Order: C-alpha cells, then structure tokens, then sequence
C-alpha cells in the first residue's frame, strides 16, 4: 500500500447523518431540505448520497 | 341484624408524587433512547451515553 | 467448519471492540457513527442505523 498522502481519517467520520431542515406533510407529497456541509478537504461523491 | 357488627380501619396511607429531581423522566444511560446534541453543520454527536 | 468452510453462526455477532494498549480505540479517530467499537447488528434501533 502507500503509506503517505493517501487517506488520513484523523478527527473525520466515514458518513454523516443530516436531519431535514424543511418537512412538508401534504397530502401526497413529502417535501425535505438538507443543509449539506462538505468540510474544507474533503470532498463528496453524490454516488453514495441516498 | 348481623352486618351491624362489622368493623372497619382505614385504608393505607400511599403518597404517589414525582421523583427525587424528576429521576426517570429522562432517558440517560441507554442506547436507542439516547439524546444528541449535535452542530447544525455536520451534525457531530457531542453525547455518548453508556 | 473449522476446517470446511462452512460456517453458519455468523448472524448471533452483535459487536466488536479493538483497542490497543487498552486505553485507545482502534476505531478512534472518529470513523464510525458510534465512536467506539464496530456494531454488527442492532437491537433496539430507534435511530434508524
């Protein structure tokens, strides 16, 4: 394996969990924010957001 | 004639009231029923119960 | 199954803990969702993991 500037999980969950910020509870549809928050070097794949 | 010689005491004194400083009132030491405080940003449990 | 391979018991685990040292967590640097130590199943799930 490399040993260097590869991956540091130092201080770094591996996945987060976001409330909803909005709720609509209408009467066939749902609607939810989320206020995202990608911290300063890391970044985000939208393949695993779901 | 014979139900004139009943005797009867009273019932038991039985004080129900709150806990000590509302002591089960509140979810600690558990899993599932845990509390989270938590960032609005990344959402970051700061309450681990055990 | 020892020496098969044909384990089947594998559903009663219910966590694991590493540490070394026995004062820091390998599972220490904040990687999971439960701080310390690795859950394989949940019993009372109200926080929908």
């Amino acid at each position: 394996a490399p040993t260097h500037d590869v991956t540091t999980d130092r201080s770094q969950r591996l996945t987060l969990r976001f409330v909803p910020v909005d709720r609509e509870d209408n009467t066939y549809s749902y609607k939810v924010r989320y206020t995202l928050a990608v911290g300063d070097n890391r970044v985000l794949d939208m393949a695993s957001t779901y | 004639e014979i139900n004139l010689v009943q005797q009867s005491m009273p019932n038991r004194p039985n004080y129900i009231g709150f806990r000590d400083n509302f002591i089960g009132l509140m979810y600690y030491n558990s899993t599932g029923n845990m509390g989270v405080l938590a960032g609005q940003a990344s959402q970051l449990n700061a309450v681990v119960d055990l | 199954p020892y020496l098969d391979g044909t384990f089947y018991l594998n559903h009663t685990f219910k966590k694991v803990s590493i540490t070394f040292d026995s004062s820091v967590s390998w599972p220490g640097n904040d990687r999971l969702l439960t701080p310390n130590e690795f859950e394989i199943k949940r019993t009372v799930d109200g926080e929908g993991y």
